This record gives C-alpha cells, structure tokens and sequence, in this order.
C-alpha cells in the first residue's frame, strides 16, 4: 500500500455512512416503485454516490501525473 | 564553492606537474644523483626510472606541510 | 602521512556505501516513491551522488597522470 | 447519519412544509449536480 | 512551505462534503496551483544537475 | 498562506458578485417555505440561472490559465 | 514482494465482476501505483551501473 | 600582469552565485511561478545561465590545452 | 503465448459465458423487439459485456507501456 | 536572439492589458452575451501569442547550443 | 488598437449585423419580437464556433515549430 | 527561396482559390446568418480548408526530420 | 540571404501572431535556418581537425 | 514462430475489421511481437558494443 | 513495391468490395433521403467504412515504429 | 533510387490536387513513410564504412 491509497481513502472514510444508505435506499424502493416518498429520497442518495466517485477518480490521476513526471528526471 | 571552482580546480589539475617540475625541491634531487652516476661512470644503470624514484618520495616529506595548510584554508 | 591518508579513505568509502542504500531503501518504502513530498527529496539525493563519484575519480586520475609524467620520461 | 449538500436543501422542503413541492424539489436538486458536474470534470 | 500544507486542507474539506459547489472551486484552483510548482522546480533542477555534468566531461 | 495568480483570478469572479453569494441561499429558503408562490417562485428561477453561469465561467478560465502556464514550462526542462 | 502478489490478487477479483465499482476503483488505485513503483525501480538501477562504466573510463 | 587573472575570475564567480540564486528564487514566489508574464521572464533567464557557464568552460579548455602542449614536450 | 495472453485471458475466463448470453438474446429480441420484457434482459446484457470489453484493453495497455519502458534501459 | 523575446513584445504592445480590462468588466455581469463574445476573442489571441513566443525562443536558444559544443 | 486577425473574423459578424443589437433591445421595450429573437440567437451561435474553429488551426502549427 | 520553400507551394498551386473561397463564404454569411443555403456551403468550405492547412504542416515536419538526421552523419 | 529572409518573415508575425498564412510561411523559413546553421557548423569543426590532426602527426 | 502467428492474426482481421473478438486478440499479438522485436536489437548492440571497446585498448 | 503497401493491401483486398459500396450507396440516398430503408442500409455502410480506414492507419503506424528502432541500432 | 524517389514525389503532387480525400491520403502516408526509413537506413551505414577506414589509417599514424 502507498500514498495514492491514503488520499482515496480519504474520500471513502471521510463519507462512511453513504455506503450502507445507498443499499437500503436502494431495497425501499424496489419494493414500492410506485411511492415518491421513497423515490424522491433515492434520488438524492444516488445522485451523491455519483459525485464521491467521480471526484476520487479524478483526483488520483492527476496525482499519478506529478509523480510519473518527478520519476523521468531520476536519470 | 561554485561552478567556476570546478574549472578552476580542474584547469589547476590538469598543469599540476609542471609546477612541481619548476617551482618545487624535485629539482634540485633529481641532478644530485645524476651527478653521482656520472662520478662513477656507470651512465646505464641505475635507471632514471629508479632515482627518479627515490627522489619523489624524499620531497614529499619537505612539501606536505605547505599542501595541507592550504586546503584546510580553503 | 599515509595512516592519515588511510582514514581520509576509510572515512570516503563508508560515506559512500551509505548513501549508496540510503536511495535504495527509498525505492522500496511505498509511501516514498509514491508521493511527489517524498519524490522531491530522491531526486536530490540521487543527483547529489552522481557529482561526488564523477569528481572524485576525476582528480584522482589526474593526480596518478602527474606521476607517470615525472617519472615515465 | 449524513448529509450532502444536495439534502441541505431538499430537506428545506420538508422541513419548509403538493406536486409543486414535489417537482421543484427535484428540478433544484437536480440542477445543482449539474453544477457539480461541470468542476469535476475540470479538475485534469 | 504553505502550498504543500494549504492544499492537504483543502482536500480534507472535500472529504467531508464532496458535493459542495463552493467547496469544489476552492480546491481546484490549489490543486492546480501546486501542479505547476512541482513541474517547474523539477525541470530547474534536471537543467542545473546536467551543467555541472557536461563541465566535468569536458575537462581531463 | 501561498496565494498564487490564479487565486485571484477566482476571487475576481467572487468577489464580483460577492452580494449574491448568499442572497441565492436567501432566496431558496424563502421559497421552500412556501413553493407554490409565484411571485416568489419566477424571482428565484433568476437567480438560480445567474448563480450557475457564474460558476461555469469561473472554472474554465482557471483551467485555460493552468494551460498556459504549463506550456511554457515544458520548455525549461 | 507483497506488491506483485497484491496487484495480482486485485486483479482477479475485478475479471470476475468487471462491472462493480467498489472493485474498480480499488484496482485503480494499486494499478496506478505499481507502474510508478517499477518504473522509478529501473530507472535507479541504470544509473549506478552508468557511475561504474564511467569511472572505469577515465582509467582505461 | 598576470595577477589579472585573480580579478576576472573573482568578478566571474560572484556574478554567476547571484544569477544561480536569482533563478531559485523566481520559483519560491507562488506568483513567479503562476503569471504567464513572470514564467516568460523566466525562461529568457534560464537559458542564459546555460550559455555563459558552458562558454566559459570550453574556452578554458582550450586555454590550458595551449599551455600544454607548449610545455609538455 | 506471452503474458499479455494470460492478462487478458484472466478477463474472458470469468465472464466466459457472457459472449454466448448476448449472442442468444440478440436472436429473442430481434424475432419482436417490441416485446418489453425482452427489451429489459438486452439492455443489461450489451452494457455488461460494453464494460468488460473496454476495461479488458486497458489494462493491457498498461502492461505494453511499462514493458516497453524497461526494455528501453537495455542500453 | 536577446532582441528575440522583445520582437513579440513590441506588436502585443497593448494586448498584455486589454485582457485585464476584459477580464474585470467580465467579473461584474458574467450573464452578458456582448461581454462574454467579447471576451472569448481578446483571450483566445492571448493563448496563441505566449505559445507561440515560447517555441521560438527554444528554437534559438538550441542553435546557439550547439556551436558552442562544435567549438570543443 | 491591436486587433488580431481573431478579432478581425469576429468583426465580421458584428459589423454585418449591426442594427440587431439595437433591435432586440428595443423590440423588447409577439411575432416581431419571436422573429428578432430568433435571428439574434443564431447570430451569436455562428460567431462562437468559427472563432473556436480558427483558434484551433493555428494552435497546430505553432506545435510543429518546436 | 530553399525545397521546404517548394514543397509548402506545391499544396498552395493544387488548391489554388480555397484561400479566396473561404473569406467569400465567411463575408456573404456575416450579412445573412439565418439563411440555411450559406450554412451548408460554408461549413463544406471551412473544414476543406482546415484539412489542407493541416496536412501542409504535417509534412514540413517531416522534411526537416529525414534532413536534420543526415546533416548529423555530418559529424 | 537565410537570415535577412527569416529576421523580416519574424517581425511581419509579430503584428499579427493568430494569422494562419503568416504562420504557415514561418514554419518553413525557421526550419530552413536550422538546416543551415547546423549543416555550416559541422562542416568547421570537420575542417579545424584534419589539419590539428597533420600538426601532430609530424611532431 | 512467433512471425507466422502475427502474419496470420492480421490474416484474419483484415478479412473482418468489424469483429471484435478478433481485435482483442490481435492487440494482444501485436503487442508482443513489438516488445519482442524491440527487446533482441538492443541486447545484440550491447554485445557488440562489449567487442569493439576491448580492441580499443590495444589498437 | 515495400512491406507497408502489404500491410495496407492485406486490408483493400478484404474489403475490397468497400470502396465501391459506399460509392454506389450514397448515390441511391441522395435520391430519396427521406426513404428509411435506404438510410438503414447506409448507416452500416458508412460505419463499416470509419473503422476500417482507422484500422489500417494505426497498423502501418506501428510496423513503421518496429523498422524505425532497428534502424538506429546499426550506428 | 528513382524508382522509389519517383513514388514519394508523385504521390505528393496527387495529394496537392485532393488533400481531403482519404484514398490519397492512404496512398501516400505510405509511401512517405517507407522512404523515411530508407533515407536514414542508407546514411548509418555510409558512416559504418567510413569510420572504418579513418580508423584503419588512424591506427598505422
């Protein structure tokens, strides 16, 4: 394990509880499709699923990027 | 220390042993014993390659003690 | 003279074979080689060591050239 | 618990308080991700 | 130096919140910052480092 | 604190329209306490459009800047 | 080294169940350090062998 | 005289230490880093610390490998 | 057979039957492809043989670039 | 080539600040289509100016380069 | 008065249709106003992309110099 | 006047008025934006001239790679 | 002369660096310099050691 | 041999562009036999890089 | 007469029938765009075309690159 | 030598007349680049003869 493993982690620790709201969210409303309280409330929780995992992604490429440049000058 | 203290460092190097040759004691050892050899004749043997020999290593006991007093001065 | 000589080279030597792990165990610590903080450093340490050896078997040579010459000839 | 900043909002709604309610909850919510949207995607 | 030290702050406020809109500006801009700075003091040293090479291959 | 150039160049949009960094979120509560107003409901649509174009043009000038920047020192190397 | 076993084990996982994203962004993640790791591991070894051809050079 | 030599490498070797630092120091400012206009100045000064320095050194080569050869015989 | 075989091969010894799967519901579907439950097997089908095709690639992409940067310092 | 750099200079003359006007009168009404119109054109002539000086500089920077190795 | 040859092309658009500016301001203050809000949107549309459009080109070459 | 000098006319004297063409388009369209009869023209026009002004440096590059090569060998 | 042709093709860019004919004449007339410079360069120093080699060989 | 079996790889691709089984497998072979080409040029200069210096220090 | 004018013809030979089709293909849509049919038989003919022309582009690119590595090598 | 020179110089004024046309483009980027390789595959060796005997003469005097 290494540095570009923490600052994701970062991201995943830093929101714990989305993990598990996003699965229960998820079993509500295959249950009753039908019902806007249930449905109105998943839209929220996935609609922030999709942004944590953008942004962990973004941001580790560009770290490999700093780091893939520093390397070429060791010779 | 510099870059430019590197060339002159290194352009010192590189005509180090004409100083030695002009401005330091192996002069003045390196004729002694020629002269000694022509005393006896014997213009063969032994080699300059031997009393130029013994000769370097009797002068640097004369001048190290003006080399190490420079470099700790610098 | 030359038990003085033999400490200045003893002393080269072993700060040299050091330095020479030093950057290797770099390499193999995860949370050196992959943050740039880290990265920075390696990249000095390994530059710094590629001028002393370079200069230090340069003089050395020049000096053993004023020998052969004084005597050679 | 938590929560983002998009339920810093809608919970205004239920917290403010019926298809009015409901479909401009999720109009302004749905918007601002599109915001969101925009910067990550600058980041590179 | 505070540009390394401000960027591991503003990294830590994203993970917290990442769908903030205030929040994501911010730390684009010293993100972005700090990219540039690592490249540039990186090259300056390969230059520096190659010089007081080529000036011990030319003199012998 | 390290304030580099492009720190300002996003705080000249900020502090630009600075006065509506929070009148947004004013107007948002005003209005989720009562959605079926429309004199309340047509103002904020106004706002809200002002508030998402000026985010927008914020983030792809700070990126056409590091564009620049990093060009240029490519050529140091 | 436990890295080259570790990148091997990330990897079957994910061939299994190429479509989950908890397992994606792990594999992203260690992938994305492994080539940063063997590539600065090659360039290191060079290096050291290039001071031991050229102090031989200046005696030769 | 010859002691010319002491002046022009005295005047040289001060005036390279302060462009060397110059350069460092045009990195440490978050701006001098970050403004198109103050990164294009530094690039007109990067490259003529590279020039200078390697002028200097070939013609200095050259110099001494004319004391050489007159000498060496 | 190099290794580059193995590290794809790894990928379509998994998902083995997926090429079989969407063969066969291409052929249900296009005897009436308006019939909705037929639809809805489809789509799920394509989208996950989509992924394993393109996340397939680059992974051995990865392999070819750190490959061919080692071999350069064979000089 | 010290004259080189100043050549660009010289015909950019007022753009290094026409971009600074743009830019502030941009930041006090980003809604405006005449200012943003405006603006994309004045920026976009400053993108490909300080590009386009800095590959000529190298270029120069590199035939000076090399004589002084063909003095050795 | 440095204007650039991206500043000239623009030019062309603003000085082609110079009224229409005036106009939709002040057919402001339906079917008039649908029509001049219609040319004017398109106008803006068509001046966006030729400048993105030669920007580009040039872009290019200027990589080849090096 | 030098052969990279020849080879960039060799393009210019094949398309010979797609120069002229183009600011025609541009200055009849300027007057008329909304008239689909331009647009269809000029876009055909303006990507034309793209390609050649692409292609055109592409190969001066090349040129001067086959020649500054041998002008090494030189040495 | 090359550098009379390059010197002026230069100044006449810098009033307008975004014109895509001007910059599709200079590509050529930097490249063209470069051939020169370096191809004349070589040929010196090529010269320079055939009669440093002579001047030892009778030592 | 390996230069028969990415001949007819493309042998088969090139009757069928469109199939990507087919690509899948072909960037694989063509991938090898570029780091493989590549990998025997380099260690034959090395070994006559080894030759040539050793008469260099006797001629 | 070269080895990359085989690369490119073990393509024209396969699909050698392609240059034509989406010749005469074009022609007939022109006569009637509206016509569904005809346009349901263009599209895969236009299609097909793209990802050949690719294909054949980065082959030559990459056999180009093997030959321009040994090639240095005999210095 | 004009049998591949003649290749490389007439394709390219073929080109001239369409430089948007892909059949003209796939016959030339051949073209192009196989005389690329011949042109530096020609000069290497012209150096390997010739260094031989600089250094056949430099090793009598």
């Amino acid at each position: 394990s290494g540095y570009l493993d923490d600052v994701s982690a970062k991201f995943d620790t830093g929101v714990d509880n989305l993990q598990t709201q996003v699965t229960e969210a998820l079993d509500k409303l295959a249950a009753k499709p039908s019902d806007p309280a249930l449905l109105a409330a998943y839209q929220s929780k996935l609609s922030e699923y999709n942004l944590y995992r953008n942004a962990q992604s973004n941001t580790v490429k560009v770290f490999k990027d700093i780091d893939a440049a520093i390397i070429q000058n060791f010779r | 220390g510099n870059d430019i203290s590197l060339i002159a460092l290194l352009a010192f190097s590189t005509l180090l042993p004409f100083i030695i040759a002009s401005g330091t004691c192996f002069v003045k050892f390196s004729i002694v014993f020629v002269m000694v050899r022509n005393a006896l004749g014997l213009q063969q043997i032994p080699s300059n390659m031997t009393l130029n020999g013994v000769a370097l290593l009797l002068s640097m006991f004369v001048m190290w003690p003006i080399m190490h007093d420079a470099y700790v001065y610098f | 003279l030359d038990d003085r000589l033999l400490q200045a080279f003893s002393g080269s030597a072993i700060a040299t074979a050091v330095d020479k792990q030093t950057i290797t165990n770099r390499i193999e610590d995860p949370n050196l080689v992959t943050d740039p903080k880290e990265l920075a450093i390696s990249q000095e340490m390994i530059s710094d060591y590629n001028l002393y050896v370079s200069m230090v078997s340069t003089l050395t040579r020049k000096g053993v050239g004023a020998v052969e010459t004084l005597l050679r000839s």
